[PDB]
């Protein structure tokens, strides 16, 4: 009301409205799901398209051979996140010759949102991220907030209608981490919980992202007749 | 007063909405990509009948292989043309060939929201960037102040742009001809232009493979506007 | 070894093709001339990298100027993009004798012979001979400015062959360039161990020698 | 933030103002009158001390006329500390372009940098404008002598005849009845003093309420005087010209 | 260093510091540009609230930005000294990097640029100030005369007006300017200049300026008595 | 090594400059102009390392030209020189000094007085009735402390001038392939082809 | 830029079957006066890498704190600092090779060669070399300073090529190493009789000795020497 | 004073094919008189069919394929995955190597893979970044001893047609892979006779369509 | 480095 | 390559009964080249005289640096500087480029306007003050002036006999050096006239 | 400088 000037004004119940004014950003965003097994992790996100002339707005990133997120919300926003991500990734190789963890490719994403939200000028990142890897510990899914919370889950999803996806998920969990080497299956169980977040419009050729990472496959993201196969 | 960089309660950032705002009060432009080439199109509009027509530059060169077309505060454009200008011949320069369409088109998005309390306001003027690239062939983007560009078969931005939109929808195929879409260009323009459209008031340009980019002649806009009028009268 | 001299016909513009790391050979096949437009030509002597790089630097400031301007760069402002550039960096080392070679409708045929030290000197005719630079050929008795263009084109072919036999680090090929009215054209590459017994045979010359 | 409390001191007005350059000259308007009128063979510049004390040493005392060179002396209307600033800054670019050019600064080129100072105020910062308006009395060799005023704006004119400070539309009516181009300095002082006399807000105008001061050729040959009239200089010249 | 954002956008998509700047343009003296077929001419008006000044050392309307163009300009007068700085230094810059003068189309460019940073840097106010900017390109003889306002925009015109009641003189080029027969000599291209500034100036004493740019860098400013003659031979003509 | 002589005579000022540019054991150009024209009454020669030279003759007319615009008035020799003096005073501190030695030709139009200084890299300044800088300059000046007087013609300066052009051909060891000579006076600048 | 004051001499090295040895002696030479003799030149880091340095020992203290300090920022928001996300030898390596290049390349080097001998997640042999250049490179034998000289030739003829590394056992390997210090001490002018050793195992881990003395030394030949030639 | 520069010695060698290329180096590490190492890689895969190596300072030639490795990830990332052609990765390197022109990287780069049109390729840059493509070049310690063997054994130099006397040039043929491995093998083989920082083992990696395949013979220890 |  | 002793040049300074005197030649030239006799070497700020040998682009720059100065000291302390706090205001300002100094060795003259008692002071080139009661030199011939001045001086001086004796002493200095002579010129200063005389001297 |  009239702590929501800025990032750096407390409400009288310990709020931050422009914190929670980009959390709001996220869930007007397209739907984005991520699940994992014990061998490989998903990530499927349904893209949004302008109008019927214009491209639909690509949602998942590749950060590293071992890393990715995809992204709900602004889109540029994930751009500097995820480029921050990229240079992370970069310098634990050259300098260390190590693949940055994915936890700590989390709290690194966690402290770069926080120092937008306590100074002024500045504004909170308007973008969610699902952050998905495989490094020395096996497979991770992550969830990014800007308010600067990064959680380490089996599953979840982001972006408008999530809670039907996550509610799938929450089911299948037993089943769908069980899913060990075979990639195909854990792809088909991540459209699968997508699907219960659609309304009126479907699953086509040019709307379905999916992307995956595992033992010895490194981050790929298929688009197009790639995923066809999925529909 | 409030921050610059403040979201509203709908999680939209006010000075972006608002400079959309100023984008709507821009003359008309008009991109329309085809297997042929990309052709772009705007209105003018002379604030007066002494203002020398010629001299308002609204379709500007890039590269050979990349055009662009502006709409809203057309001033805020000039710096948006000179870092693309530099970001293209500077890859050439590194790289020893021509940069890709859409890393072009990132590298001018990637200006849009560095402004702060950097610029102290987004910019007020979109962008048709219609181009050419080895890999993705015949290109056309829109970018705006937010920073967000989407590639498009055919796009209408400035006052008249819902209603040139919705005409774009019916009108655009995947075998359209360069001379097909030059002719729509023109049809559409003379459609949601407030005064009647002619060679000094409109103006007309494509990007092909082989001739690059091409602002048309006055006289050759003026052939395709009578070939126009003959072909409408024809049914 | 490089020369451009002016006449009727516009401007020659000869190189030699070696390349020397003390009194070794790195090569016989470098190209010693920049193609910066259509209408501009750079020379390359000294540094290798420097001329290389900075030349190659000139083309990307020249395409700049053509589309902020909707116009082709004039041989002085080129010329001095490049001299200025230079002089900024003058006494760090930079080891560079460079002639921007181009026809303008303004200038018409222009010669800027351009220096690491900061000079930036116009001229009908510059040639650069083992570590020096002239205001004259390698020859100059055959010089008159009414040459037919491809007896203009030997003078240049045949001045490069003279430097390229006398001196050790000249020599490899000829590299020949006319520039007009509407640009350039290339007059190909001529390997100096053919060209030089085929001289010799013809002209009657370098009896000197013996074959 | 800082951002609530920021007056913002460099904007528009709706109506196309600088509101901090108008409120600015406001307060000019409440300060002591000050008056140039340039002659053939001079320029004098007169000026009201604001109701002074008989306590006041009159004699150290200086408020209203400064010497910048030689040759270019200014009259101040508003705040002293504002003006006393510019005053050290015009000292110094004379100075300058002396050590430069080895020539004195012509008068238009010192006004123009001052004035161009103003100006900044106005358009970056988001600092208040200097509340002060000169009067620069001045000799070159290209325009001879010269009258120009600035005020907050940066803006500056050339005069024959000035007013600057309080009851300028009064002053200015009285000076474009009474001055001729022909006219001597002899009589602009006479005319500068019957101006002040009849527009003062004070029951007189005295000898401890005046300053005074001349540029003259009259100077033994080809070269320019400054006068900064003393006080008993002042009550002098008040009998002569016939006010006390 | 002050970083408040002055010129921002409002919900109407307007920048109002920008609008605000015409205004401060639309109060300004009056400034008119005419180009003939062989000149241009810049027509200038002076306030006659004041009276008492000398001619001499007062600031002309006309700025000379290099030896073959001029720059007038409505609105803030201290505004316009800051361009016009800025301009004749970027003059010397490109004859010394470019070894050739300015063209008038560059120049303006230039002007428009520097007025258009200004209208999204932090801490400034866009300049209250429209310039015109006529003269002739190196080793050309056509005509060059370009308009540039707060906002950035700039474009070239056959003839402009700009400043108080613009609207009015703009109203009497549109009707009484022929773009297929343009004034043919310096005459008939002054008298119309002269003709469009008497129907807003009041008295045609020293109320108009008058400055006349031909080609090769033949820049001359009118006195009182040769613009005085114009004055009597329109109003001569008008009886009847 | 680079000849640039000056005479101030009654009523102008003349500049005679070596037109060959030479580095090392080459010739890089025998028709070199080693002047600028400062403002239409003031001329500057100058000699000096390579690119120093023309770079600072360039960057003193672009500040003089500027001025000129700014005021709508002619510097006077003795502002420019001082000018010029301030600029070469500054460099020798600099991190690379300016190693530019110069002659300004001006033509005062207050004074109706020709006026000649001479400035080297150091900036020391000197108004002189004739200078010149290089190896030259003492023979130059030995001669015209013979030959010259103070209300010599500017035909007589020429004569002069043409006599230490001749000696100097002879007497100095490098050819300096001719003089440009260049007259400063009150109608300006202008250039003597036969020479 | 600066020049070595106290100063290490030559650390030695090889790989075995099983994992990798590495010896420096104990001594700080201050140029030719052998003014400390209780410096310890093989610095562990966790179970599973030594880090053995020779040069100036100002700079080798400095990395020292450097090692120290990486363990403590590894631990850091980590739960598996202790087993999958421990320190590895190639890590410490790269962190110290690239430190010792950038340090060159500003001319202000860290005065030291340094050689990371250990065991990597997956059993692999780790032995690589970096020196104030920022110069790296790997061997089945690599040894700093006279080491290179003297050591090598004799390590090299245990573990030739890689292909020997199988058939090389830990008692031949140590034997090796062992037999190079007496060589060493003998030899080399400012070196120790006194040295550390540090085996690093894939199977019984790092066993680290010191107080190691050179023993069976050949002296007494030396009975049957008089003068330089003639003398009797 | 302390010298930022070494030699690590060796020598490295690139033959371009028709549909193929080649670049070698020997595996052998040195420093003044001494064996740093008898197998240390010099020629690596840098991605895109790409095959480098910097020979001179070993420090900087590790320090330059770091960094045109890191220039390649980078490409993918900013240029949707776009493959970076031979003729592109030969300018960026040259930007590269100039970058530090007044501190110079001391090492000869080559580089080799297949041009746009799907022909072996070579490009060869010296230490400030000045390049040129080339069909051979040689780089390092033994250049001297292998240029002129490949001048007269790859491009046929002074070589003419019997019973013309000279009047009749070699015919210029593109040579297979199996006749280019010979004149490696061969060219390295007498290097290491007579230049004494040459030896230890030989390493060739060979780029054709298919992908990059590395071959390793021995060579003389002493 | 190399450098006619 | 010693910059001190390029250009060339004396200044000797003398106080007598009620006056001082300073003089200085003529000569500016490039090492043995001579270029100008028209160097003057002494400037005045009001009543206080400062004459100033060594590199002649400082000398030139001092001159206009201290003109500066000395105006704006006027304008804000409404007087004219005098000779004791001038000396000072040299010092400072030769002080304050401590490791980059002016190649200068300055020479103060003067009567204090109030006190009417004679003042002379010499400086080093880092602003050093040498405040003699007699004779201050400084120049290419400061040897020879020393010799000259220490032996021709006697206290007391009336203003005609003081001329007589640092002309002699100059001129007789000046002739043993080659870097100086080719004119002269004597200021003899009382506490409200100044007279300034050119001396005939050999021009060699 | 001047040096006791």
């Amino acid at each position: 009301n009239n702590y929501d000037g800025d990032t750096v004004t407390f409400s009288p119940t310990g709020r931050l409205f422009q914190v929670e004014y980009a959390l709001e950003a996220i869930k007007q965003g397209s739907v984005t799901v991520g699940l994992r097994s014990n061998t490989h992790a998903v990530l499927v996100a349904l893209k949004r398209n302008a109008d019927e002339l214009s491209s639909y707005q690509k949602k998942i990133i590749k950060c590293d051979e071992h890393m990715g997120l995809s992204l709900a919300g602004l889109a540029p926003d994930a751009r500097v996140l995820s480029n921050y991500l990229r240079q992370q990734c970069n310098y634990s190789s050259l300098v260390f010759n190590r693949k940055l963890a994915v936890e700590r490719a989390g709290h690194l994403l966690c402290d770069k949102a926080q120092k937008n939200t306590q100074s002024y000028g500045g504004r909170p990142y308007g973008v969610g991220l699902l952050i998905i890897g495989y490094d020395k510990s096996g497979a991770h899914l992550l969830e990014f907030q800007p308010s600067g919370n990064v959680t380490e889950l089996y599953g979840t999803a982001i972006g408008a209608r999530s809670q039907g996806a996550k509610t799938y998920l929450e089911r299948t969990l037993d089943t769908f981490i069980k899913i060990d080497g075979n990639p195909d299956e854990l792809i088909k169980a991540g459209v699968e919980a997508i699907s219960q977040s659609l309304r009126d419009e479907s699953l086509t050729v040019d709307n379905l992202s999916i992307a995956i990472v595992g033992k010895d496959t490194p981050f790929t993201i298929y688009d197009g007749e790639a995923v066809a196969k999925y529909i | 007063d409030r921050g610059v960089s403040t979201f509203s309660p709908e999680g939209r950032l006010f000075q972006v909405e608002y400079s959309l705002e100023a984008i709507k009060l821009g003359s008309t432009a008009i991109g329309i990509a085809t297997k042929e080439g990309v052709v772009l199109g705007v209105e003018k509009r002379a604030t007066s009948p002494l203002l020398e027509s010629d001299s308002i530059e609204k379709i500007v060169e890039i590269d050979r292989h990349i055009g662009c077309a502006m709409s809203g505060l057309t001033a805020d454009a000039r710096s948006m043309i000179e870092h693309a200008r530099t970001a293209a011949v500077t890859h050439n320069l590194y790289y020893d060939e021509d940069i890709n369409v859409e890393s072009l088109t990132q590298s001018v998005c990637d200006l849009a929201l560095r402004f702060g309390e950097l610029m102290s306001r987004p910019f007020g003027v979109a962008l048709l960037i219609a181009g050419h690239d080895a890999d993705d062939g015949y290109q056309l983007f829109h970018a705006e102040p937010s920073g967000t560009f989407y590639r498009y078969n055919a796009k209408a931005i400035g006052s008249g742009s819902e209603g040139a939109q919705a005409e774009l929808l019916n009108e655009w195929h995947s075998s359209l001809t360069l001379k097909e879409a030059e002719l729509l260009v023109l049809k559409i323009l003379k459609q949601v232009m407030e005064e009647k459209l002619d060679e000094n008031n409109a103006q007309l340009s494509c990007i092909t493979k082989q001739d690059g980019f091409k602002i048309y002649d006055n006289e050759k806009t003026a052939e395709l506007i009578k070939e126009l009028k003959e072909k409408e009268a024809a049914e | 070894t490089t020369l451009a001299f002016r006449f009727q016909g516009g401007i020659i513009v000869a190189v030699d093709s070696r390349a020397t790391a003390g009194n070794w050979v790195a090569s016989q096949t470098v190209k010693k001339v920049i193609e910066i437009n259509p209408f501009l030509l750079g020379t390359m002597a000294g540094g290798a990298a420097d001329c290389q790089f900075w030349e190659t630097w000139l083309g990307s400031q020249c395409r700049l100027h053509e589309l902020r301007e909707k116009e082709r760069i004039s041989v002085a402002a080129a010329s001095k993009i490049l001299s200025n550039l230079v002089y900024q960096y003058k006494g760090a080392g930079l080891s560079m004798g460079t002639m921007i070679c181009g026809y303008t409708r303004k200038e018409g045929p222009t010669i800027y012979y351009v220096d690491s030290d900061g000079t930036r000197l116009k001229g009908d005719i510059f040639c650069v001979v083992s570590g020096q630079t002239f205001a004259y050929g390698v020859l100059d008795s055959n010089y008159k400015w009414d040459l037919s263009v491809e007896d203009a084109l030997y003078l240049g072919k045949r001045s490069i062959l003279a430097a390229a036999h006398r001196d050790a680090y000249s020599g490899g090929s000829v590299n020949l360039y006319h520039v007009t009215e509407d640009g350039w054209i290339y007059h190909g590459n001529h390997d100096v161990g053919e060209l030089f017994w085929k001289v010799k045979e013809e002209e009657g010359s370098f009896n000197n020698v013996i074959g | 933030g800082s951002r609530r409390y920021d007056s913002r001191t460099t904007i528009f007005s709706p109506e196309g103002r600088l509101y901090q350059v108008e409120y600015a000259l406001e307060s000019i308007s409440h300060a002591g009158t000050a008056i140039g009128i340039m002659a053939s063979d001079g320029i004098v510049l007169a000026a009201e001390r604001k109701v002074t004390s008989t306590l006041l040493e009159q004699d150290t005392s200086t408020e209203k006329l400064y010497k910048l060179n030689d040759k270019i002396a200014v009259a101040v209307a508003g705040l002293t500390a504002d003006a006393e600033i510019l005053i050290n800054t015009a000292r110094i670019h004379a100075q300058n372009y002396l050590k430069t050019y080895n020539e004195d600064i012509p008068v238009e080129i010192l006004v123009r940098r001052l004035s161009d100072i103003k100006q900044g105020y106005t358009q970056h910062g988001g600092l208040r404008p200097f509340g002060v308006s000169f009067i620069y009395a001045g000799y070159d060799d290209r325009y001879g002598y010269q009258l120009y005023t600035s005020n907050p704006s940066g803006n500056y004119t050339g005069w024959k005849a000035i007013s600057v400070g309080a009851n300028t539309s009064a002053a200015q009516t009285l000076l474009q009845m009474d001055y001729k181009d022909d006219m001597k300095v002899d009589d602009a002082i006479e005319l500068a003093l019957k101006t002040l006399s009849k527009t003062t807000d004070s029951s007189a105008l005295t000898y401890d309420r005046l300053e005074f001061a001349t540029i003259r050729k009259g100077a033994n040959d080809g070269e320019v005087y400054q006068k900064i009239f003393k006080p008993q200089e002042i009550k002098d010249i008040l009998v002569k010209t016939g006010i006390t | 260093g002050y970083d408040r954002a002055l010129s921002i956008f409002s919900p109407d998509g307007h920048i109002f510091q920008v609008e605000y700047a015409l205004e401060a343009v639309k109060r300004g003296t009056c400034a008119v540009g005419v180009k003939g077929k062989n000149c241009v001419v810049l027509g200038c008006e002076r306030r006659s609230t004041l009276k008492l000044q000398d001619t001499r050392i007062t600031p002309s309307k006309v700025s000379k930005i290099d030896s073959h163009v001029v720059l007038s300009f409505s609105g803030l007068n201290a505004d316009s000294r800051i361009l016009i700085e800025k301009a004749r230094v970027e003059a010397q810059s490109h004859r010394l990097t470019l070894e050739d003068p300015v063209t008038v189309e560059y120049l303006t460019r230039y002007v428009a640029g520097v007025q258009q940073r200004y209208t999204q840097s932090g801490g400034v106010r866009p300049f209250g100030v429209s310039t015109l900017i006529a003269g002739f390109d190196p080793r050309d003889d056509e005509p060059k005369l370009y308009q540039t306002e707060p906002s950035g925009i700039y474009s070239s015109w056959s003839a402009q007006t700009i400043g108080r009641n613009s609207k009015t003189v703009r109203e009497f080029l549109e009707k009484n300017y022929d773009r297929k027969e343009p004034p043919a000599t310096v005459e008939e291209c002054v008298k119309l200049t002269v003709r469009s500034l008497l129907e807003v100036v009041q008295t045609g004493a020293k109320n108009i300026e008058i400055t006349v740019v031909k080609p090769d860098s033949d820049i001359v400013a009118l006195s009182s008595e040769e613009i005085n003659q114009y004055v009597t031979q329109i109003e001569q003509e008008k009886q009847e | 090594m680079d000849i640039i002589l000056g005479i101030r005579v009654q009523d102008s000022v003349i500049l005679a400059s070596s037109k060959a540019v030479t580095r090392g054991i080459s010739v890089l150009k025998d028709s070199d102009d080693k002047t600028r024209q400062l403002s239409p009454h003031t001329l500057m020669s100058f000699a000096g390392e390579a690119g120093d030279t023309v770079q600072f003759a360039e960057y003193i007319q672009a500040n003089i030209q500027l001025y000129s615009i700014r005021e709508d008035y002619e510097l006077s020799p003795q502002a420019v020189s001082s000018f010029v003096r301030q600029e070469l005073a500054k460099s020798i501190r600099s991190r690379r000094p300016y190693q530019v030695n110069v002659l300004i030709g001006g033509y005062d139009k207050k004074k109706n007085k020709p006026e000649l200084y001479q400035i080297d890299y150091l900036g020391t300044k000197v108004e002189l009735p004739y200078g010149a800088h290089g190896y030259s300059g003492f023979y130059t000046f030995s001669l015209l402390d013979h030959h010259y007087r103070p209300d010599m013609t500017t035909e007589e300066g020429l004569d002069l001038l043409k006599l230490c052009v001749q000696e100097l051909e002879k007497r100095m060891p490098m050819d300096f392939k001719g003089v440009i000579v260049k007259i400063v006076d009150k109608d300006g600048i202008r250039q003597v082809d036969d020479f | 830029t600066q020049q070595p004051i106290v100063t290490g001499t030559s650390v030695i090295s090889m790989k075995y079957d099983n994992g990798v040895i590495i010896a420096a002696d104990n001594l700080g030479s201050y140029g030719s006066l052998l003014r400390f003799n209780g410096v310890e030149r093989l610095i562990p880091v966790g179970d599973n890498t030594v880090v053995g340095i020779s040069g100036d020992i100002s700079d080798m203290q400095h990395i020292e704190r450097l090692l120290k300090d990486l363990v403590t920022e590894n631990a850091y928001d980590n739960p598996l600092a202790d087993a999958e996300e421990a320190l590895e030898p190639s890590y410490i390596f790269e962190y110290l090779a690239t430190v010792m290049y950038q340090r060159r390349s500003k001319m202000n080097p860290l005065w030291n060669a340094i050689i990371v001998a250990g065991v990597q997640s997956n059993g692999d042999q780790f032995l690589r070399y970096v020196n104030l250049l920022g110069v790296t490179y790997s061997s089945p034998t690599l040894a700093t300073g006279f080491g290179a000289h003297m050591a090598n030739p004799l390590l090299r003829k245990v573990v030739d090529r890689e292909s020997d590394i199988p058939k090389t056992t830990v008692q031949v390997a140590e034997e090796a190493i062992v037999n190079a210090m007496r060589v060493l001490y003998y030899r080399d002018a400012r070196s120790s009789r006194n040295f550390s050793l540090a085996i690093i195992d894939k199977n019984t881990g790092l066993t680290f000795k010191k107080n190691l003395q050179v023993e069976n030394m050949k002296w007494d030949f030396a009975k049957d020497i008089k003068g330089y030639g003639t003398q009797k | 004073q302390f010298n930022p520069y070494g030699d690590n010695g060796g020598t490295i060698l690139g033959i371009a094919g028709e549909d193929f290329a080649v670049l070698a180096g020997d595996t052998r590490n040195i420093t003044d008189y001494s064996i740093n190492s008898r197998y240390e890689p010099k020629v690596f895969d840098c991605g895109d069919n790409i095959v480098m190596s910097a020979n001179g300072f070993a420090a900087d030639g590790d320090a330059l394929v770091k960094r045109f490795k890191n220039s390649v990830k980078w490409y993918h990332f900013d240029h949707n995955d776009k493959k970076l052609s031979i003729n592109s990765a030969a300018r960026n390197i040259q930007h590269l190597l100039y970058g530090k022109r007044f501190f110079p990287y001391y090492v000869h780069t080559i580089i080799a893979g297949l041009d746009e049109d799907g022909k072996g390729a070579v490009y060869s840059f010296d230490p400030v970044g000045s390049y040129e493509r080339e069909q051979c070049r040689a780089g390092g310690a033994a250049a001297s001893l292998i240029m002129p063997f490949l001048d007269n054994q790859v491009n046929f130099k002074n070589q003419y047609e019997p019973g013309t006397n000279g009047k009749v040039k070699k015919p210029l043929k593109y040579l297979s892979v199996e006749e280019v491995i010979k004149l490696v093998r061969d060219s390295f083989t007498s290097a290491t006779e007579r230049h004494i920082q040459v030896g230890d083992g030989l390493e060739i990696l060979i780029v054709t369509k298919d992908g990059v395949r590395k071959e390793f013979y021995e060579l003389k220890r002493d | 480095x190399a450098y006619x | 390559s010693d910059p001190s002793s390029i250009n060339g040049g004396i200044v000797v300074a003398m106080t007598g009964k009620d006056c001082v005197a300073i003089a200085c030649d003529l000569r500016l030239g490039s090492q043995s080249l001579g270029v100008s006799n028209k160097f003057e070497k002494i400037f005045h700020y009001g009543h206080v005289f400062l004459g100033i040998t060594g590199l002649a682009t400082d000398v030139t720059t001092l001159n206009e640096m201290f003109r500066y100065k000395t105006n704006l000291y006027k304008l804000k302390e409404e007087r004219a500087i005098e000779p004791e706090t001038f000396t000072q205001l040299v010092s400072s300002s030769l002080y304050e480029r401590r490791f980059g100094p002016y190649f200068v060795g300055p020479v103060v003259a003067g009567i204090n306007s109030k006190s009417g008692k004679p003042f002379i002071a010499g400086f080093d080139l880092i602003g050093c003050i040498d405040e003699a009661k007699d004779f201050i030199v400084s120049g290419t011939a400061s040897d020879q002036l020393f010799g000259m001045c220490e032996s021709l001086y006697e206290p007391n001086l009336e203003p005609e006999d003081l001329f007589e004796t640092i002309s002699q002493a100059l001129l007789n200095a000046a002739d043993r050096d080659a870097l100086s002579g080719w004119g002269a010129v004597v200021y003899i200063i009382k506490k409200d006239e100044v007279v300034k005389r050119y001396l005939k001297m050999r021009q060699d």
